């Protein structure tokens, strides 16, 4: 059964290494989670350091792409890092060619295709990664785009990703049943990570310190990362309500 | 390496025999049969459609009978998209030819070329051959009238009167019971309608499963591609419906 | 290192199947039905937008694609391998015919060129056949309006009116018994929305269908005025609220 | 290489080429044959450039002896004219083109008819009752448009060209040492062993 | 078993089968021995012959003035390898008038003998090497094996039975390294721990080859009658 | 030394009522020297008409070239190509050779087989397309049959008339230059006939 | 099954068997460490003296990227000189283009993507080392390892190698007992003592014990061996600490 | 074109002249002669105007990449970079380059990029005519640590005199301030500084 | 030829003249230098007529693949920057000079290329062999904050003036007016201030004037 080994059709049309490529994703046992604000987009992921003799400053699975894309990818790092230096890259090379900073969907769109043929040149294997791209585009506003090693992406008013997605997702869904909007109707960022905190808290059933999270902000013109100290203050805010 | 997942397309069995080039013969029996007779003062080209559905646009359909110049069509039995292909290396080969002699590409030159391109395939690359086998009906002012025939292995022959696809045992046996060498054009007509109409696997022969064509000449020679009208005419004159 | 891959990933079984494309039109089978329907004055080509998640915005994926101003193209079966064909197609009507003859290409003629793509997944070394039946609606002053289907294999074959993917065989003997040579392309539409809901489950309504058209020449999406001969895309996206009005009177 | 002529006569074309080669302030021979048979039927006589000249005649020749074997076939003077008309065609812009002119004389069997075709070495083809390169038209050419008859006989034609050589013998500052005549009808190609 | 197919391939354990077989080659190479002291360094050869109408494969292949080496596996390895020396050993005087170091001269080895171990249809080389010099460091003595680990020595012994002389070299290792400015005395040591590797056959005129190089001394190789001496 | 300018002769093209016409004098030479009085610089390709002046070995060579697109876009496309096309085609492979062009001055002349409309264009030897309502001029003689041309055509011209107008334009341009005449034919374009009339001209 | 042939293949289990496969030849490999301190890393190495014929510190086995990186890992030693001449060639053309030497995260990463990219293919192998490299730069000291899969991370310390388990239990005594920080010197002696302590799992053949350093302040931010007094001082200090 | 340099207590400053001449016809008398290739590193290009640009968009694509990767990278890299580009290309490009940058480590810093293609690191540079830079120009002029204002007189006078002498120079002089604060672009009409 | 580029409240104008010319001859006395890259974005060329129309329609190419592939309506630095980097690839061999206006969502944008891949922004801009009479206008008549109608009227005049004193342009001024939030209107020949007075005579021969040698019908059909 070497159609199993390599991207070709199994008999019932099916693509095994992309399967097992998505299996790889959970491999790190880490969830992420992204919603959107009016102003802003926050992107939320587990941060777990079991060594003792790791530098916890160095163990991150949130990149700055560009000035304005963040992306959180869900799976091993090398895959990740991988995913990560080729679309610092494009977006790179997009803003030289056209002259205008590439979009979070345009970035997503390439990085789905370049998944795609992963999937039908048998050489390359497909990378072990779901990458979840964040932004306040200028034309679309804040925006949620995400990548699979199918080569399949769509855009998405909140998502979230990791081993108990699922439970985070119906969550977020309840909230917007109710809420009968696409967004979070909040002002201010700060606020934004705190719905996103509080929400995957009631998901996973877990408490959190400053250490076990890891937080990305898209505001216009600028994506960045929390520092431990900025996660304690937005704890400390949940925890005082 | 990539040797594990290598089919080695192009190597002889123990018996000496193309193992690709037989299972794509095998193919090719499957597809609709083309029949094409030559006569003294033309040549006719019929073929029928693979299993019709009563939705399919029968006027604006072009599957069997494709022109390559003015004086040379080809009818195919096997992967159309593989023809296609072929088809297109032909019409170019023939323009070339125009180009450099100020001359119509002889009708066994551009077969020879054609033929020549298939060998190719089942001797080197390590590519799959193409799933096609051709009738070339065509004229030039040298041996005036001509029928061909070329396979997945590159071999071409020469025919009075010749069937390729399905039901080619049958088709032949009826061809070499009632061909003969002083046949006229309407006579071939006759025939080849005939034959179609006995080796056929559907209940009865309609103009709709049918593609028709014929090379006639005051002193020119002109390619008749049948319309959908033209061909229940010729059915209707001939008495099979 | 290096591509070791020259070699067909295709190739002949002794019954003379070629066994990734029968694989590829399995993977086109379990696909979402998509149809087309060709009128006198248009075409309509639909299908059904099967949402992966709630959360996910149905929007940003367009299961409809504009390949020209006057061609239009759906599919059934894998979408990252309709995407990229989308993108190839757009391309290939500009570098092999429009930055040639000033002019974008005849339906048959990109269709060709479409199909010329996923032969060579057929043959190439290294690869695989594309998981996608294309349906290409399109419009040419010399050929008017036209229907093709196209198959892993490569193949196309014209169609007054065809379905393809999930509910495929059924949705065809339902576009048997309704399709007439003298519809007109409001009736075509009907019809196609009649033939969907039987192959859809779940809600019908215009965020969860997505219907494009082939028809008249729309000067208000040109985005210029001046040129007289210049009259704009026969292609048109129908919108959300558009297909909501036309399921009131079903 | 300078003088090369050419006759269309009712039923022949006859092709004249100066014997001379010189190099420098020497004459190094005067028996020197500017002509290749490119097929049975089918005559190229040549003038240009040194080495150049032979180089092209030969490389056409083993080109027209291949599709000859090939097909069984000899190729028309018009599809050999046109074949050497292209090749010129793709020299002219080339790293080094080829600066060969040529005359193609041939009788087509399936026309019965005599054909001279005149290629420069950009690729210019024209066929043309009577022909000549380089300067040779100059003093011979106002003679041919007055006596020239299409209707003519080989020997009427062969007087016409001793007209037009020995125009060429007074009026012409070099010494071209004479020509060699070659006869091309239905039966080949036979050379005029005096002139 | 199945993880022996190529040099690409790890078996479950973390071994590469290949390189091991190459490794084999070596073992079945006829006896060759290594040895210096402060002021020279020593080769020391068994040369093996295919009947006794046939010639003694040659074993020693000098590489520059100041360099070279002995074979024990597949010789047209050995020829490929020792001619890319000769290149770096001859790059490094042209461009830099400088004499190769013999420590860089195995460095380059390791990393060529490494990319034939990593990239598909290519093999691990089948040869062993034994690299003696003097440069500006003193004497050295190099082991090469073709899985690319090289390694600097006082002394050694690679090919059939080599434990032997590898066991004595040991044992004489404080007297041989004393041999200093005596060539004759230190190919003598040369020549006694190969013979611990001899089993029915002893060494003859055109049988025994000896190379050495030091301070005053260029690389040489005796063969025939010049090593009758050392019998 | 100046390519356009060696073989010399000249092309005009002319619209009239439901009409076009085109044409072209004969001469080929090789600078003074008069080679040929039956180089025809005029090609159809269908119902779509070419002339091209310029070097000659470039007009023979796009000439097989357009034959071969031609032939090609037929057998592709199942009808023959209209005016408007052809001209962006001739466009399009003239720039291909940006910088190593044909030296060439092609004149597009037809009617489109579905609108009627009669069409004519001019290209420079790189392809920029002059489109153009009354009359285009190449080769040689380029500026007396532009004087010409500007003083003898009115629009509308029917067919027997607009025969007289393009030949009395062609005629007099080629008689005040040196490298054109030597003869010259004229094709009257209509729908669906095609007449073709040889010009009696002086031979000098 | 036969997921475990072929290098870059997923397992149902969304595994590369061959990278898996590789850890083993870097566990077979002697035991290696990094210690970061306060200004700077220091690295160290287990030698077996598999004979009394090697000789003596002369078979160097830490190797120098540019002029401030230190470079040791365990398993295929060709694999690791294989990567750390890649690394240099990184270094090269970063410093070449940007003027400033290579910072250790950017080194890590060209490492990183560099490794990863031979588990994307069947035409490759998986590197057969766990490499641990750091040294200083602008923003001070860092220490990395990196492994097979092309996985890396920041540490505090690192080990690798058949005494991994030890020396890492040894690490984190080490990163308790001194939160505030521990100096280069002390280091050094500390590296010394966790090879000594790590040879209880490799303690057939005796070994010769190699040590590097690079700290702001006692080699001026760049890497250097420790030799002679310094090193004849850790081997002592640890000598003592295993009676 | 006359453009200058000049590094002051908090950080530097990048002054330029607005006009642009093919010939002796003025094409552009507004140009904007500073060019952003990082937030706080800026250059003024003199020489061919098409070489410049394309060579100011290469070295802004280069540290946008080099800031996804390594983060925000210092004038020196800046520098390399410019000078990489212009001396392996310096056989087909006309380009001389003054960099000016803000790091809050190094403070401001001034580098030039001349035809050559060498680098050199200065407290201050001016470049007059056709891309001639002046190593003294009023050397007593110029001390280290002088005030924003002081910077700004001094750079303003400066321009003033080549815009005087030189009919390359003209129109408005533009000024773009690299500091801590962040960036400041000041505008000086032909009446404000003719009058000096 | 005179091409000018004048940004007003809401939006760009482009004009030119309609004269082709070889050498001194006039090849096209109305020839379009008005050129489309896309439906918001119009391109105004000089220099070598074959490399305008033939760069404007590569990039016109390029953007409406880049259009569709990104889903966005396209933006004029993206037209500029994949001209400019064409044109500089070839170092001037390529002989396009252009104003390139538009607008895009981000607002409406003026700039010129010159052939060697330069570029400059501008309120008003002019090129060609006329820009210095063009010029002249736009430096006596341009202020800010110009109306539609005020920046076609300016636009115009500056053409004119190029039209009456610059040999190379002439016959009449093509217009287009890209406005945000509105479709751009091409106005072509939107002046035509050099109509061809009515000729003294006739000079419509009477027919059999011209001497015949052969007629033949020619064979269009198959
Ligand atoms: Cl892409
Ligand atoms: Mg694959
Ligand atoms: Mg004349």
């Amino acid at each position: 059964g070497y159609d199993r080994h390599i991207t070709i059709f199994s008999p019932e049309g099916r693509l095994y290494q992309v399967e097992y490529a998505f299996k790889a994703t959970n491999q790190t046992n880490i969830n992420s989670l992204a919603v959107r604000g009016k102003d802003c987009t926050v992107v939320i992921s587990q941060k777990k350091v079991p060594d003792k003799l790791l530098d916890p400053t160095t163990v991150s699975y949130i990149f700055c792409i560009s000035r304005t894309i963040g992306m959180v990818v869900n799976g091993p790092i090398p895959d990740a890092r991988n995913a990560a230096l080729r679309a610092k890259a494009e977006a790179a090379e997009f803003r030289y060619k056209y002259g205008y900073d590439m979009p979070c969907d345009v970035l997503a769109k390439r990085m789905a295709n370049l998944s795609q043929i992963y999937t039908q040149r048998a050489y390359m294997r497909p990378l072990g990664v779901i990458l979840t791209f964040v932004s306040v585009d200028e034309e679309l506003g804040p925006s949620i785009y995400k990548t699979d090693p199918a080569g399949y992406y769509v855009g998405y008013k909140a998502t979230a990703t990791g081993p108990k997605q699922q439970e985070i997702t119906t969550n977020l869904e309840n909230h917007f049943k109710k809420s009968k909007i696409d967004h979070i109707n909040e002002e201010s960022w700060e606020k934004v990570v705190e719905f996103a905190i509080t929400h995957m808290i009631d998901a996973l059933g877990t408490e959190f310190s400053k250490n076990d999270l890891e937080v990305g902000v898209a505001t216009k013109d600028k994506f960045f990362t929390l520092s431990a100290e900025n996660i304690e203050e937005r704890l400390v805010a949940i925890a005082e309500q | 390496g990539s040797r594990r997942y290598d089919s080695r397309t192009t190597i002889f069995s123990p018996e000496g025999r193309l193992y690709q080039v037989e299972y794509a013969l095998e193919s090719i029996s499957h597809a609709g049969t083309a029949i094409g007779i030559m006569a003294s003062d033309g040549i006719v080209l019929a073929a029928e459609r693979k299993v019709t559905s009563t939705l399919l646009e029968q006027d604006t359909s072009t599957e069997k009978l494709y022109k390559l110049n003015d004086k040379i069509a080809v009818a195919v039995a096997g992967l159309t998209a593989d023809a296609e292909i072929l088809i297109n290396t032909a019409r170019i080969h023939a323009q070339n030819y125009l180009k450099t002699y100020n001359e119509d590409i002889p009708v066994e030159i551009l077969v020879r070329r054609l033929s020549d391109i298939k060998q190719g395939y089942t001797q080197h690359g390590g590519l799959r051959p193409f799933g096609v086998s051709f009738i070339y009906a065509g004229y030039d002012d040298r041996y005036g009238y001509q029928l061909y025939t070329s396979n997945p292995s590159g071999n071409y022959t020469g025919w009075k009167a010749i069937s390729v696809g399905a039901n080619t045992s049958a088709a032949q046996t009826l061809l070499q019971m009632d061909y003969k060498d002083d046949m006229k054009v309407d006579d071939a007509i006759e025939l080849a309608l005939k034959t179609l109409s006995k080796t056929t696997d559907s209940s009865a022969l309609t103009y709709d499963r049918l593609e028709f064509a014929t090379i006639r000449k005051d002193g020119e020679v002109y390619q008749k591609i049948f319309k959908p009208q033209e061909i229940k005419d010729i059915l209707v004159k001939t008495g099979i419906t | 290192m290096t591509d070791r891959y020259s070699f067909s990933l295709t190739t002949f079984s002794p019954s003379g199947k070629l066994g990734q494309i029968d694989y590829a039109l399995t993977a086109v089978k379990q696909g979402v039905t998509s149809l087309g329907i060709k009128a006198t004055n248009g075409v309509v080509i639909a299908t059904e937008k099967k949402s992966s998640s709630p959360l996910a915005m149905s929007e940003t994926l367009s299961k409809v694609s504009l390949l020209t101003p006057d061609i239009g193209a759906v599919y059934s079966g894998m979408g990252p391998d309709y995407r990229v064909l989308v993108d190839k197609s757009r391309k290939v009507a500009h570098t092999s015919y429009k930055r040639i003859y000033g002019e974008y290409p005849p339906t048959k003629l990109l269709v060709s060129e479409v199909a010329k793509i996923m032969q060579e997944a057929t043959q190439s070394g290294g690869v695989r056949p594309f998981g996608v039946s294309l349906l290409i609606a399109g419009h040419d002053e010399f050929n008017g309006f036209s229907l093709y289907q196209v198959d892993p294999s490569g193949s196309y074959f014209p169609w007054k009116a065809t379905a393809i993917g999930k509910g495929s065989v059924a949705a065809k003997t339902f576009l048997e018994k309704r399709w007439n040579d003298e519809l007109e392309l409001e009736d075509a539409i009907h019809i196609a929305l009649l033939t969907l809901k039987e192959s859809v489950e779940g809600e019908f309504n215009g965020d969860t269908i997505e219907l494009a058209i082939i028809g008249d020449e729309n000067p208000d999406l040109l985005g210029y005025t001046g040129i007289p001969t210049d009259k704009g895309p026969r292609f048109r996206k129908l919108t959300s609220q558009e297909i909501n009005d036309r399921l009131e009177a079903l | 290489m300078d003088i090369i002529l050419g006759i269309r006569v009712q039923d022949s074309v006859i092709l004249a080429s100066s014997k001379a080669v010189t190099r420098g302030i020497s004459v190094l021979k005067d028996s020197d044959d500017k002509t290749r048979q490119l097929s049975p039927h089918t005559l190229m006589s040549f003038a240009g450039e040194a080495g150049d000249t032979v180089q092209f005649a030969e490389y056409i020749q083993a080109n027209i002896q291949l599709y000859s074997i090939r097909e069984d076939y000899e190729l028309s003077p018009q599809a050999v004219s046109s074949f050497v008309r292209q090749e010129l065609a793709k020299s002219i812009r080339s790293r080094r083109p080829y600066q060969v002119n040529v005359l193609i004389g041939g009788y087509d069997k399936k026309k019965n008819k005599p054909e001279l075709y005149q290629i420069d070495y950009l690729g210019t083809k024209v066929e043309l009752p009577y022909g000549a390169h380089g300067y040779s038209g100059f003093y011979t050419f106002s003679l041919l448009d007055h006596h020239y008859r299409p209707d003519m006989t080989t020997e009427e034609g062969l007087d016409l060209l001793k007209l037009c050589v020995q125009e060429l013998e007074k009026r012409m500052p070099m010494d071209f040492k004479g020509v060699i005549v070659k006869i091309v009808d239905k039966d080949g190609i036979r050379q005029v062993d005096d002139f | 078993n199945n993880y022996d197919g190529d040099t690409v391939t790890f078996s479950p354990t973390g071994r590469l089968f290949q390189v091991e077989y190459a490794l084999e080659a070596i073992k079945q190479g006829s006896v060759t021995v290594g040895l210096r002291s402060n002021t020279h360094a020593v080769l020391v050869a068994l040369k093996r012959n295919a009947d006794e109408l046939s010639s003694y494969q040659k074993k020693i292949i000098k590489c520059d003035e100041h360099m070279g080496l002995s074979l024990a596996g597949l010789a047209p390895d050995a020829r490929v390898l020792s001619n890319y020396l000769r290149q770096q050993c001859n790059y490094s005087s042209l461009v830099f008038n400088r004499k190769l170091a013999v420590e860089r001269a195995g460095h380059l080895l390791c990393d060529k003998a490494q990319k034939n171990t990593q990239s598909y249809g290519g093999r691990p080389y089948g040869v062993g090497l034994l690299i003696i010099g003097y440069d500006k460091s003193g004497a050295h003595l190099l082991e090469f094996q073709p899985s690319g680990n090289v390694t600097e020595l006082y002394g050694t012994a690679i090919g059939a039975r080599s434990q032997g002389a590898k066991t004595y070299l040991e044992r004489t290792l404080d007297t041989f390294i004393k041999i200093d400015g005596n060539p004759d005395e230190l190919i003598k040591a040369g020549v006694e721990a190969i013979s611990q590797s001899l089993r029915d056959e002893s060494l003859t005129v055109d049988n025994l080859s000896i190379a050495i190089v030091g301070k005053d001394t260029p690389f040489t190789i005796y063969d025939g009658e010049a090593v009758a001496k050392y019998i | 030394s100046d390519p356009s300018s060696i073989n010399g002769g000249i092309v005009v093209a002319m619209t009239g009522k439901d009409c076009v016409a085109i044409a072209c004098d004969l001469r080929l030479g090789s600078q003074s020297l008069g080679v040929s009085n039956k180089f025809e610089k005029i090609f159809h390709y269908g119902h779509v008409f070419l002339g091209i002046t310029g070097l000659a070995t470039d007009v023979t060579t796009l000439n097989e070239m357009f034959r071969y697109k031609t032939n090609l876009y037929k057998l592709k496309e199942e009808r023959a190509i209209e005016p408007e096309t052809f001209t962006q085609l001739v466009s399009s492979s003239l720039y291909e050779r940006r910088f190593g062009p044909y030296f060439v001055g092609p004149v597009v002349a037809g009617i489109n087989s579905k609108s009627g409309k009669p069409f004519i264009a001019g290209f420079d030897l790189i392809g920029c397309i002059d489109e153009a309502k009354d009359f285009i001029v190449s080769g040689t003689a380029s500026d007396q049959l532009f004087g010409m041309c500007e003083s003898l055509y009115e629009p509308n011209l029917e067919p027997e008339d607009l025969f007289e107008t393009i030949s009395q334009a062609l005629l007099n341009a080629a008689d005040r230059d040196a490298l054109s005449g030597w003869g010259a034919v004229v094709y009257i374009i209509k729908k669906d006939e095609v007449v073709k009339r040889y010009l009696k001209m002086r031979q000098d | 099954t036969g997921y475990d042939l072929s290098n870059s293949v997923f397992s149902p289990d969304g595994r590369n068997f061959q990278v898996e496969y590789a850890v083993k030849a870097v566990e077979n490999g002697t035991t290696s460490i990094g210690i970061k301190c306060n200004d700077g890393v220091v690295f160290a190495v287990e030698k077996l003296i598999t004979s009394k014929l090697l000789v003596p510190q002369k078979n160097v086995k830490i190797q120098v990227v540019d002029r401030h990186i230190g470079c040791v890992y365990s398993g295929l030693i060709p694999d690791g000189r294989h990567l750390v001449n890649r690394g240099r060639e990184e270094a090269a053309s970063f410093k070449k283009l940007y003027k400033t030497p290579i910072p250790i995260p950017a080194f890590a990463d060209r490492l990183g993507q560099y490794v990863q990219a031979h588990t994307l293919y069947n035409s490759v192998r998986p590197f057969g080392v766990s490499t641990i490299f750091g040294g200083v730069d602008k923003n001070g000291a860092h220490l990395y390892m990196l492994e097979p899969s092309g996985s890396y991370w920041g540490y505090k310390g690192a080990a690798t190698g058949k005494g991994r388990q030890s020396a890492k239990a040894e690490l984190e005594k080490l990163v308790d007992h001194h939160p505030e920080g521990l100096s280069a010197r002390e280091a050094v002696k500390q590296a010394a003592k966790i090879i000594y302590l790590a040879h209880e799992d490799n303690k057939e053949k005796d070994f010769e014990l190699e040590i590097s350093w690079c700290s702001l302040s006692e080699t001026n931010g760049l890497h250097k061996f420790v030799k002679g007094d310094l090193l004849q001082e850790a081997i002592d200090f640890a000598q003592k600490e295993i009676n | 074109t006359s453009i200058m340099a000049v590094t002051f207590k908090d950080g530097v400053i990048l002054g330029a002249d607005s006009r642009t001449t093919t010939g002796a016809y003025i094409a552009n008398r507004v140009t904007d002669k500073l060019t952003r290739v990082h937030d706080k590193i800026w250059c003024c290009r003199s020489g061919s105007a098409a070489d410049t640009q394309a060579i100011a968009d290469i070295v802004q694509y280069h540290l946008e990449l080099y800031t996804s990767q390594y983060g925000t990278p210092s004038t020196e890299t800046a520098a390399s970079v410019f000078k990489e580009l212009c001396y392996e290309n310096k056989d087909n490009l006309t380009a001389g380059i003054i960099v000016a940058g803000y790091d809050d480590k190094n403070k401001g810093e001034v580098y030039t990029i001349p035809l050559g293609g060498s680098v050199h690191k200065l407290p201050y540079a001016i470049a007059v005519s056709g891309s001639t830079f002046i190593y003294g120009y009023c050397d007593k002029n110029f001390r280290e640590n002088m005030s924003k204002e002081e910077t700004v007189d001094f750079i303003k006078h400066s321009l003033s005199q080549a815009i005087k002498w030189d009919g390359s120079s003209g129109g408005v002089i533009r000024m773009v301030v690299l500091t801590a604060a962040g960036v400041e672009r000041l505008i000086f009409y032909p009446d404000e500084y003719e009058q000096l | 030829t005179t091409i000018v580029g004048v940004k007003f409240n809401n939006g760009v104008v482009i004009a030119a003249d309609t004269r082709s010319t070889q050498g001194p001859i006039v090849a096209d006395k109305n020839c379009a230098k008005l050129h489309r890259i896309s439906p918001k974005i119009w391109c105004a060329g000089a220099g070598t007529a074959a490399d305008t129309e033939a760069v404007t329609q590569l990039i016109g190419s390029n953007i409406e693949l880049h259009s569709l592939y990104t889903s966005r309506e396209p933006r004029v630095v993206s037209a500029l920057q994949m001209l400019k980097q064409h044109l500089f690839k070839y170092q001037g061999h390529i002989g396009a000079y252009l104003i390139v206006a538009g607008v895009d969502p981000t607002g409406s944008h003026l700039f010129s290329i010159h052939a060697h891949g330069s570029t400059d922004v501008g309120y008003y801009l002019s090129l060609g062999s006329g820009s210095l009479a063009a010029m002249a206008v736009l430096e006596s008549h341009w202020k800010q904050d110009l109306t539609k109608e005020e920046a076609i009227k300016l636009a115009s005049d500056a053409i004119q003036a190029g039209i009456w004193n610059d040999l190379g342009s002439g016959s009449n001024v093509d217009v287009c007016v890209m406005e945000i939030g509105k479709d751009a209107e091409y106005l072509r020949n939107y002046l035509t201030p050099n109509v061809r007075e009515e000729k003294q005579k006739s000079y419509k021969f009477p027919r059999g004037t011209t001497a015949v040698l052969k007629e033949s019908i020619v064979n269009i059909c198959d």
